[PDB]
DNA sequence: CTGAATATTGTCGGAACCAAGTCTCCATATGGAATTAATAA
DNA sequence: TTATTAATTCCATATGGAGACTTGGTTCCGACAATATTCAG
């Protein structure tokens, strides 16, 4: 770790004789400018607001903001009081709300190294109300000034003052009064104020124009196979909500092979009646599977040394392997080179949550070293002449690989739902000719390119912003 | 019958490894190696910057 | 008759946290893969 | 007779677990200010 030497003295700085580790990194000798809270921002008290008890107002919390400032308000009303937000209502009532004043640079006060700082910028409408969690903090130097130079730098300072204490990483306003912001810091930034607010509103309105095209990564697999099977979006959402299933005693054996009569079956079973009353394309998977596997999942260390092992966040609504390891072992087995994954094969999930269970993954990326796929993957070889493993995939990965098995898969313990072989050979899929595949593959191939495209140039923009503030603040 | 005085404390790697890759295994010394020389460690630079008395 | 009582309210501080979200590593039968004594022949 | 499946024991796979781990921010007790009252000689 570290080998930190430190003076009794020292431990004297602040009024709480503090002296836990990261206190006492951050303190260090100091020869350079000093300033204080007074000369920039000041902590503004909190306040009960006069919340108007006829139309809808809106709230934020601390999970409500993100790691780049974007609030993402609730919209509450009085009017509902419903049992399931009663608990925003219930905490509204208690005291935990208030206004910003419009130019006030809000800070959480828990965990705040995941850059909760948000900015009510001036010129703006939609009032949004926040949680007493939140630190106004309106300066004196220009809202955006300080707001950019508390988010990049003066990040290794809020993040020096926070209370551990048997829990919770906090951020406390009266240690907030005493970090040692440099001058040079702000003197540069307020030198260059009349062009660096000019470029990154330019890079932050292209953020903007990025954002408002930006979709989903499961809606374009959501929306093909809705737009080319024509099965409507809003029905089978709706047929999906209504939990009175019937059944009797002779459609329990139909094509079950094990007697299982547990609800979901049976809501699966009613849920295949709909998805295929038009769509005249299914067939038996399990004449088109040649064999399977499962992997193998030793005891892993996070970071380590050994042969790197996958995990089930390495696969996504697209056909595509993460294939961005984490995990590391460093046992044997004297059969290891069976489960090294290898470019082409077909992965389905194998243990899950029940809306996460059965995404499959084709392994399009080409990687020289060999990587282990655990026990909870299932390697699937079909016969590469009907199925087309990649629409395989997303067909897994659509909704009739979702409403299927978030129905038919098994488990007590409904937080680790897991498939096995017989569901999957017992899977009627529709399979149309290989003409009508590779079409539904390609337009999803093209439209996830392309928002996957849209997805660095926001983290290049994002990253523009903090590199030009870097830069300004140095020299 | 025991170490040697030229190297005492075990700050060249050496063969540590085969002292657990297999039968010299069973032999290990399971024991917290104490430095006064170099650290490399936490516990061995309490043992000479502190100054108990 | 001045008093700073006590006696509550209502609100900052703070939690050997722990509610949400979602990834796992390991026992254990199995079943098949090896026999066997069978089994006709 | 030379087979014989139908009986066996022996390991690699497959299924399942009164689950277990992890990122992150919420409820809520509990002091405690500010009441919050004074009576009381």
């Amino acid at each position: 770790g570290l080998i930190q030497r430190r003076n009794f003295s020292t431990f004297a700085s602040e009024p709480s004789v503090r002296f836990d580790f990261n206190y006492m990194k951050s303190v260090t000798p100091t020869t350079e400018e000093y300033y204080t809270y007074k000369s920039l921002f000041e902590v503004v008290p909190s306040t009960v607001p006069t919340l108007d008890e006829s139309e809808p107002f809106k709230y934020a919390e601390i999970g409500h903001v993100s790691k780049n400032g974007e609030v993402f308000p609730v919209t509450l009303s009085f009017e509902d009081r419903d049992e399931l937000n009663e608990d925003l209502f219930k905490k509204i009532e208690k005291g935990d709300i208030f206004l910003p004043e419009r130019g006030n640079i809000l800070i959480s006060a828990i965990r705040p190294y995941l850059n909760k700082i948000v900015l009510i910028k001036e010129d703006d409408k939609t009032d949004i109300y926040f949680t007493k969690a939140f630190i106004q903090i309106k300066p004196l130097i220009n809202s955006r000034i300080l707001y950019y130079a508390l988010r990049t730098i003066f990040s290794e300072k809020i993040n020096a003052v926070s209370r551990q204490g048997k829990g919770y990483p906090t951020l406390k306003e009266d240690d907030l009064k005493t970090i040692q912001f440099s001058k040079k810091v702000i003197d540069n930034l307020l030198a260059k104020e009349e062009e660096l607010i000019s470029n990154i509103d330019a890079l932050e309105k292209d953020i903007k124009e990025l954002k408002s095209i930006q979709r989903s990564k499961k809606e374009i697999v959501d929306e093909v196979f809705s737009s080319h099977f024509n099965i409507n979006m809003v029905e089978l959402m709706a047929l999906d909500s209504q939990r009175r299933v019937d059944v009797g005693l002779s459609s329990i054996s139909s094509l079950n092979s094990t007697i299982r009569y547990s609800y979901r079956w049976n809501k699966m079973k009613l849920i295949q009646k709909y998805l295929y009353r038009d769509i005249d394309c299914i067939e038996p998977l399990g004449k088109y599977i040649l064999s399977s596997n499962n992997g193998w999942s030793p005891e892993s260390v996070v970071g380590g040394e050994g042969i790197p092992i996958l995990g089930q966040e390495h696969l996504e609504f697209d056909g595509v392997l993460n294939v961005s390891p984490t995990k590391a072992t460093t046992k044997t087995k004297n059969n290891m080179e069976n489960f090294f994954i290898q470019e082409g094969d077909l992965f389905i999930s194998r243990g899950n949550t029940v809306d996460l269970v059965g995404l499959a993954c084709v392994v399009e990326t080409e990687v020289t070293e060999d990587i282990i796929y655990p026990d909870l993957y299932i390697r699937l070889k079909i016969d590469e002449k009907v199925i087309h493993k990649k629409y395989l995939a997303l067909l897994f990965n659509s909704f009739f690989g979702r409403l299927y098995f978030k129905y038919v898969s098994k488990g007590k313990n409904q937080t680790m739902v897991k498939i096995s072989s017989n569901e999957l050979l017992n899977y009627y899929l529709p399979i149309p000719p290989m003409e009508e595949q590779l079409e539904i593959v390609g337009k999803i191939e093209e439209q996830i390119g392309a928002q996957n495209e849209i997805e660095k140039q926001i983290e290049e923009k994002r990253n523009q912003i903090r590199v030009i503030i870097e830069e300004t603040a140095r020299s | 019958n025991k170490l040697k005085e030229e190297y005492s404390e075990r700050d060249d790697e050496e063969l540590i490894n085969h002292f657990k890759h297999g039968v010299l295994y069973q032999y290990r010394s399971e024991d917290i190696l104490l430095r006064n020389k170099t650290v490399h460690k936490i516990l061995d630079e309490i043992r000479q910057g502190v100054i108990w008395d």
